[PDB]
């Protein structure tokens, strides 16, 4: 949701010892997948801190309870001899596309807050095909994919899906 | 330009309304003083001494203030 | 677009004057508060975040949703003038 | 102009069965065969024109909702005192203004049904709602047109 | 911009350009709901976009 | 990826430095990197020595001589990056040494001496002058020398005419009238061609039979048989038949002008004007134009040719002289030097008479340095030809792409003594010559066509403008790889062949083959091919050569396409097409977005601020990479390092990009999925509807900067402070604005916050008695001062990301007068895609954002994966720019089969090619689905159903086949993600690049409702926050006019604009509650009837009966 690096002031700007520019950085951040272990965490915050040469990494995030980071290997950064990084990112529960210019968070007045994705889903895909079985021959077979970051899971998915919809129908109740 | 013309109006009307509300003996001095021809406070009033023009101004001046204060028609300044 | 705008080009003599008469009225009918209407028990004007197009919505729509039901009236030299505006102001409360 | 138009395929064996019985039972099973089409060459008749006929306007709709026959298919349907021989688009097209207005006869008396949908075929139909109906009720119609031409045309593939 | 399920009687204008135009005319309706008391303050509140409520 | 190219047509010689014309230029122009000792003395060394020798002999005394000795230049007053922080332009200094003569005792030699100073041209091509990069826009006109015109109203016979450049050069023209009278008017009047012609010898015995003996028309010459008797007096009888008052015995008087010194000379002996002179007519002519003066008698190597021409001409076959006045044998390119060079010595024109009077001011002996020469002069002129001149202005530098066609652009409109505004129809025409020296399609649209245009990509200047071509030679069967570079006249002399003629190695191989002779387009014999043409490239421009299918597109669109190009927003998300024509490289390589690398090396350290390279050479250097810095525009250029560390870098390769650059190649947009079909209207007329899925992955999102600038003005009602006061109601308000004064880097400034705070003096000269009373009663020690501090325009800003200062104590800025300090607050903003945005392609589809779709509705292929953009298709028959949709066919295989291509212009790939792709892309689409384990929906089958009807499929085949037919053609079966149903019919998609276009300033959605008015006239105007009014046009007034808009049309002429008592009115009224004041009168009528009244004329309206009545309201009643 939004980041806060050790010596920048704003979104545009150039952290000396490190090639990346400090908007390819937070367009870095926006391929981090997390995945929450329980409700209490509507937001966590993780923090990291290297130096000199070194290309830091997920994993160079010092972890946390209930986090587990499905990106160890993601690419963050690429750090040179006497170059410093230090940083905080806010991470969130969400749901959809919220424009960083919607939410535009305040932790230290030196943030600046990350356009975010939330759906879990990386893509759907359903093929009817009909299926044999001897009586009559025009069966149909539904068999949806789902890929999915890890965030969550592919079924699990499914579920709340399903579930929403449930849910909704539920509102075709009392008439008027 | 019509917003500005437009406050004279709001302004003209609003402090002649909190004219009234006053003992026009000293009210009406000042009140023309800057008000009609120009603002020196000795040769103000006509008859009556000095003593008397701060009385019934600093005094009615802030009675103007306060009823003021309750109905609030300037406070957001026209200016 | 317009509840029967064709009535309405249909109950006059040219298309400029039912514009003139709807204006016309429609001012009156600021000029004068809004009671000199013509029309309002049931079923008349209305808007919806609350049902209060009853009171001050729009001028003319009311114009036109009046002069449209034959009530209103209007000619090219009715009723003198000046006391036109006399007893307009005498019968009607608002201000 | 999709949604109301006709088809026209493959010529192979004569098929002018206007006159011929024989010709009918012969071709309909041909036609469940590989060389007598549904929008064949039938000058009085297209096996097409036969196996489906339908009673009631909707009747027609379903069908084609059904995969059954397309909206640009000849076939035969039951319209006021009259079997129409048409395509369902075109008996559809006649619903879309009978019911953008609901003078049901009056939207007959003007909309030719036989044509596919051009721009002058609408231009004149424009023009005469206007005329024949009121206006306003002529606004609403050309939105509805322009619903359902925004909306045939996006599946028209 | 094209305006598909638009309906001829009607067009469609940002907000924000409306806001400007009747602005008076929105003065004026300022004042009558509960959102500022009087006109020249009601003028305040629509002078910066981020104190428009 | 993997690139694969088309075609082949064996490209034998890359493309030139598309930057010569420009810097080559500049160079010869000013050799200040050469000695005095080098041998090139032409415009800079050049017009020096022409206005040197002043040699003012007797006019009292003096005879002083004052010679050059060494031009130089050394060291400029700031470096560049400096030059556009401050506000100054790049120049350098410019001194010779100069030394006087006296016919007495002493030869003063005051060597160094700076006149001025003359601006340099960057590395890239442009200059600076002050803060902002120039360009300085090339320029044609007609070559000097003689050409012979149809005469103009009698068809009968033709004239001539004498072309001199400086304009001080004469121009002459020739003509006949049998019956007494011959006709040559140099400087008007007319008079006896022999009665110029007997003032160089050419008697009536020799010029009758050695000139046109084989022309009749001698006779017309001979005619005055009187004059014809007198040497050196027909150099004083026509001395007399001009008029001033002069004196008839003035020697060597004025027929020295038309000898060698100014006038008639060409910049340098060879080739500045013989070639004309000679090629076309004659054979020689010693010195310049008609030179010489050793010895008193003169020779006019020019006069006897034209009419031994003319004559030669108006008569027989000499070939075909008539001349082809647009041919661009006859038609010049003047490059940025010669346009600098002249205006270069049009100061010397002002200085060496504002030193002639010098020359009869000073004492005695103390004057070759300043008490001779002064600066203010050549640099006022430079100065202003590089600030005002009309044939320069603003950079367009939207991207690199950009500022270099504009670089490379040509313009007709300029000097005014070459081509002005009225004329044009024959001149705009492309011509049988622009073929490969100028694009056939480049040129702008409009009021301005064919006079500005854009040359081709292998043209270039030669030695003396006249834009040549690389044309290779082939002798008999036999095909040369050497290049001859030809010029347009000694073009025609060959019968060229076309590039696309199949080739056997160096032979031709057909017995017919195209070629054109002079603009001819004929199939002739291989062993006539006498030149063949390099290749495609060279016929057309540069950024029409970036486009796909040329070919397939209407030239007519093929111009949209290719300014469209021009209009590429530098997005942060870059990206190449899947599918380029070749100049990719070659452009960023060329243009300077990108940070190459000397030589060899390794890399040292890669900061997103340096680049520091390890040449193998044991040296090191560091590299600066401009940041986020402003654009002229405002799209920012920021060179992103893409060289890791220490990895041993290969020579010439890049190290950073630029703004458009991606890995290197050029990247103005973003190859994207598109499935060109129509949707619910929404992409009704030139629409685009989009998939949000776009916004989502940061794609087409662009960093634009903008500069808002205050000063504290010195009033004379106290000096302007520019503090942290904001006298009225908030501290909020006050927030962002942390530092006193300025405001805070990084803080979001929404539009109507304080950019900047400052404060000067409310009322004129006095204060308030309302106010006054108002004041005093909450707090009379209310700070009397206004607040007129710098707000965030309406509209939008990003957030503070770099401000500057300029308070006392000034650096070496250049504060104006009254200018206490500037302030400078660059905002930034991510711009992000949303509607109302336009795109397009190469080939022309320019449309315009207008639905952000939610990527859960819009068209999705079989497997879950949807398309980004919906294109119309009715947006192509007509446009018949087919070119494009051979784009996204081939682009599909691009997808499927993970690589990219390359079409050459005309030799490209081909259906059958291409239609190869699809089917081995077809596998990779439709193979997985055969083993991750499915069939086919049971709709595909439904669509083959239809997709056999309409006749697309072969009846029968089986379902898997009838499907690779189709996908081949382009085709695939695309499902209504808002229903789960089938668009009914197969429809086209895969890859389009698109490009953003960049948003002009009057994109910024303006409003008004009250603003500002003129002083004088009293009709609205905007400024700093408030927007402009509109303009109410006449056409605008009849549209109303023709309704029965009545009032609406009053409203407009009094209310909305000229009725100072209406508006004023009018607002009040709508505030209470009331119907709008009838409009009281506009003063646009009223500054009529003083107007007119200024005019003994009176003005007075009337009533019923002719009675007066009073428009300016009794404010006219005298006292």
């Amino acid at each position: 949701t939004s980041v806060y690096i050790e010596d920048v002031l704003h979104e545009f700007s150039t952290i000396p010892g490190v090639k990346e520019d400090v908007v390819e950085i937070i367009l870095n951040l926006k391929e981090l997948v997390v995945r929450f272990l329980n409700p209490s965490l509507q937001t966590v915050t993780l923090l990291l801190k290297a130096e000199g040469p070194k290309e830091v990494k997920a994993r160079d995030f010092l972890p946390v309870a209930d986090v587990e980071i499905m990106n160890p290997d993601l690419h963050i950064a690429t750090l040179e001899e006497g170059g410093r990084l230090n940083m905080e990112v806010r991470v969130d529960r969400g749901v959809g596309y919220v424009p960083a210019e919607k939410h535009g968070i305040k932790d230290r007045i030196n943030a600046i807050p990350v356009d975010a994705v939330f759906s879990p889903v990386r893509r759907v895909a359903f093929q009817v095909e009909d299926t044999r079985l001897g009586q009559r021959t025009d069966l149909d077979k539904l068999t949806l994919r789902i890929w999915t970051d890890g965030s969550v899971t592919p079924l699990e998915a499914l579920n709340q899906a399903v579930e929403i919809l449930r849910e909704h129908l539920t509102y075709f109740s009392n008439p008027q | 330009s019509p917003v500005d013309a437009a406050t004279q109006s709001l302004l003209s009307e609003e402090l002649e309304k909190a004219l009234s509300k006053l003992s026009e003996r000293e009210a009406m001095v000042l009140k023309l003083r800057k008000g009609l021809i120009d603002g020196e406070e000795v040769g103000a009033f006509f008859g009556v001494t000095r003593e008397r023009i701060r009385q019934i101004e600093n005094k009615a001046l802030r009675k103007l203030k306060y009823h003021e204060s309750r109905t609030r028609k300037l406070r957001d300044f026209l200016d | 677009a317009e509840p029967g705008i064709d009535k309405l080009f249909g109950m006059v003599d040219s298309k400029y004057r039912l514009t003139v008469v709807v204006a016309k009225r429609a001012q009156q009918l600021l000029r004068h508060g809004f009671k000199n209407t013509v029309l309002e028990p049931e079923e008349r004007p209305k808007m919806q975040t609350l049902e209060g197009l009853f009171d001050d919505p729009n001028a003319e729509t009311w114009a036109m949703k009046e002069l449209l039901t034959g009530r209103l009236v209007f000619g090219e030299n009715l009723v003198p003038e000046d006391r036109l505006q006399k007893e307009m102001e005498r019968i009607y409360p608002g201000e | 102009y999709y949604i109301t138009q006709v088809r026209k395929e493959k010529k192979g064996a004569g098929l002018e069965f206007a006159t011929p019985e024989e010709a009918l039972a012969a071709h309909e099973r041909g036609e469940v065969a590989l060389n007598a089409p549904i929008k064949v060459a039938g000058r009085e008749t297209s096996v097409g024109r036969l196996k489906y006929v339908f009673a009631n306007p909707d009747e027609a709709l379903l069908a084609v909702a059904h995969g059954i026959v397309d909206l640009q298919d000849v076939v035969t349907v039951r319209y006021m005192g009259k079997r129409l021989e048409t395509s369902p688009g075109r008996i559809l097209f006649a619903r879309i203004v009978a019911e953008a207005v609901e003078d049901e006869k009056v939207a007959w008396e003007l909309i030719q049904l036989d044509v596919p949908q051009e721009k002058n075929s609408l231009k004149d139909l424009v023009y005469q709602a206007f005329l024949r109906l009121g206006m306003e009720k002529t606004a609403r119609l050309l939105d509805a047109l322009k619903y359902y031409g925004f909306t045939f045309s996006t599946t028209s593939g | 911009v094209v305006g598909p399920q638009l309906k001829l009687h009607q067009c469609g204008l940002p907000k924000r350009m409306a806001l400007e135009l009747f602005k008076p005319f929105l003065l004026k309706k300022m004042e009558e709901k509960g959102i500022a008391p009087n006109v020249k303050a009601a003028r305040r509140m629509l002078e910066r976009q981020r104190d428009i409520k | 990826m993997e690139i694969k190219r088309f075609g082949r047509i064996r490209e034998v010689i890359p493309l030139p430095p598309l930057t010569e014309i420009q810097v080559e230029s500049y160079r010869r122009a000013l050799q200040a990197d050469v000695p005095p000792e080098k041998r090139e003395n032409v415009g800079i060394q050049a017009a020096f020595r022409e206005t040197f020798p002043i040699e003012e002999e007797d006019k009292g005394k003096g005879g002083l001589v004052l010679d050059f000795l060494e031009y130089r230049l050394g060291e400029p007053p700031f470096p560049q990056d400096e030059c556009r922080e401050k506000d100054l332009t790049y120049q350098a200094p410019l001194y010779a040494r100069l030394q006087l003569i006296h016919k007495d005792t002493g030869l003063i030699k005051e060597d160094e001496v700076f006149l001025g100073h003359i601006p340099l041209m960057t590395e890239d091509g442009s200059f600076i002058i002050n803060g902002a990069d120039r360009v300085i826009v090339s320029q044609i006109h007609r070559s000097p020398g003689v050409y012979f015109t149809p005469d103009p109203a009698r068809p009968g016979r033709y004239i001539a005419s004498i072309i001199p450049l400086p304009k001080r050069g004469p121009w002459i023209d020739l003509e006949v009238e049998p019956n007494g009278v011959v006709s040559m008017k140099v400087n008007k009047r007319k008079f006896p061609l022999v009665l110029l012609l007997r003032v160089l010898g050419y008697d009536q015995e020799t010029l009758a039979r050695e000139l046109g003996a084989y022309g009749e028309l001698v006779q017309g010459l001979m005619d005055e048989s009187v004059f014809a008797m007198r040497p050196e007096e027909a150099l004083i009888r026509l001395f007399t038949l001009l008029r001033p008052g002069d004196p008839p015995k003035r020697d060597k008087a004025v027929a020295y002008v038309y000898g060698l010194i100014a006038d008639p000379r060409r910049y340098d002996l060879g080739e500045a004007g013989r070639y004309k002179a000679e090629e076309k007519l004659g054979i020689r002519l010693s010195g310049r134009t008609l030179a010489r003066f050793e010895d008193g008698e003169f020779k006019d190597e020019v006069f006897l040719p034209t009419l031994r021409y003319l004559f030669a001409l108006t008569a027989g076959v000499p070939g075909h002289e008539v001349d082809d006045i647009d041919h661009l044998g006859n038609r010049r390119i003047r490059t940025v030097g010669e346009l600098m060079t002249d205006q270069f010595r049009v100061g010397l024109a002002r200085l060496a008479r504002g030193v002639r009077e010098r020359m009869l001011m000073g004492s005695e002996d103390s004057l070759t340095p300043a008490k001779l020469v002064n600066s203010r002069p050549l640099e006022a002129a430079i100065r202003e030809f590089f600030s005002r001149s009309q044939l320069s202005q603003f950079k367009d530098e939207t991207n690199p792409l950009s500022s270099l066609r504009h670089k490379r652009r040509i313009s007709a409109l300029g000097p005014g003594g070459l081509t002005r505004e009225r004329a044009g129809f024959d001149v705009r025409d492309v011509h049988r010559t622009h073929y490969g020296r100028i694009c056939p399609v480049e040129t702008p649209e409009g009021a301005n066509i064919g006079l500005i245009t854009s040359l081709a990509a292998y043209a270039r200047v030669d030695e003396l403008g006249f834009i040549r071509t690389p044309y290779r030679r082939v002798v008999g069967g036999v095909v040369t790889d050497e290049v001859v570079y030809m010029t347009a006249t000694e073009e025609d002399r060959y019968t060229i062949a076309q590039a696309n003629t199949p080739l056997e190695g160096n032979r031709i191989a057909a017995e017919r083959v195209v070629a054109r002779r002079k603009g001819e387009p004929v199939i002739v014999s291989p062993e006539e091919v006498e030149f063949m043409d390099v290749s495609p490239k060279q016929v057309f421009s540069v950024n029409t050569n970036l486009i796909p299918f040329l070919e397939h597109d209407d030239a007519n669109r093929a111009l949209m396409g290719s300014n469209m190009q021009t209009q590429a927003v530098p997005l942060i998300r870059a990206q190449a097409p899947v599918v380029m024509t070749g100049l990719e490289e070659r452009v960023v390589r060329d243009s300077l977005a990108a940070l190459y690398a000397e030589e060899d090396g390794e890399v040292a350290k890669v900061d997103g601020n340096r680049i520091v390279v390890r040449y193998e050479d044991g040296r090191l250097v560091e590299y600066p990479l401009r940041r986020f810095y402003r654009s002229n525009q405002g799209t920012a250029l920021d060179q992103r390092p893409r060289v890791v560390v220490g990895q041993r870098v290969r020579k010439g390769d890049l190290l950073a990009d630029g703004p458009a650059s991606e890995n290197g190649f050029l990247a103005l947009g973003q190859n994207v999925l598109v499935a060109i079909m129509p949707f619910d209207g929404y992409n009704f007329e030139d629409a685009i509807v989009i998939s949000e899925e776009l916004l989502k992955r940061d794609f087409y999102t662009s960093i634009h900067i903008e500069r808002y600038e205050i000063e504290a003005r010195d009033t004379k009602l106290g000096p302007e402070r520019i503090t942290r006061d904001i006298p009225h109601l908030s501290e909020a308000a006050l927030r962002d604005l942390d530092e006193e004064g300025v405001v805070r880097i990084g803080a979001e400034v929404k539009p109507g916050d304080i950019l900047v705070g400052r404060t000067s003096f409310k009322g004129e000269s006095e204060p308030t008695p309302e106010e006054r009373l108002l004041r005093s009663i909450f707090g009379e020690k209310a700070r009397d001062v206004k607040d007129t501090s710098l707000r965030v325009p309406p509209g939008e800003g990003g957030i503070v990301v770099r401000t500057v200062r300029l308070r006392r104590g000034d650096p070496g800025v250049e504060l104006k007068p009254g200018v206490r300090e500037v302030v400078r607050v660059y905002v930034a903003q991510k711009r992000k895609l949303q509607v109302g945005d336009k795109l397009a392609n190469r080939h022309g589809n320019k449309g315009v954002v207008a639905k952000i779709l939610p990527v859960e509705d819009m068209p999705h292929l079989p497997d879950g994966t949807p398309v980004d953009v919906i294109l119309n298709p009715l947006g192509v028959p007509s446009r018949m720019n087919l070119g494009q949709i051979l784009e996204t066919h081939l682009g599909l295989a691009g997808y499927f089969l993970g690589q990219r291509y390359i079409s050459p212009i005309f030799d490209g790939a081909k259906e059958p090619e291409i239609k190869e792709l699809l089917a081995q892309a077809f596998e990779v689409y439709f193979g997985k689905r055969k083993g991750e384990g499915f069939g086919v929906d049971k709709r595909e089958v439904e669509v083959l159903r239809r997709a056999e009807k309409l006749g697309l499929v072969t009846p029968g085949k089986t379902p898997e086949e009838q499907l690779k037919e189709l996908f081949l053609q382009g085709k695939v079966v695309l499902y209504d993600g808002r229903t789960g149903e089938p668009i009914e019919g197969p429809i086209v998609v895969g890859q389009m690049f698109i490009m953003k276009l960049y948003h002009m300033v009057e994109d910024k959605m303006h409003a008004r409702s009250t603003g500002p008015y003129s002083l004088i006239t009293q009709q609205p105007l905007g400024g700093k926050a408030q927007f402009g009014g509109q303009r109410f046009g006449e056409m605008e007034v009849w549209a109303l006019e023709a309704y029965g808009a009545a009032h609406t049309l009053q409203e407009m002429l009094t209310l909305k604009s000229d009725d100072i008592e209406g508006r004023n009115a009018a607002y009040e009224a709508i505030i209470k509650g009331e119907d709008v004041p009838e409009p009281s009168v506009p003063e646009s009528f009223r500054v009529l009837v003083k107007e007119l009244q200024a005019l003994a004329l009176d003005v007075q309206t009337l009533d019923e009966k002719d009675n007066p009545v009073d428009i300016f309201e009794g404010l006219a009643s005298k006292r």
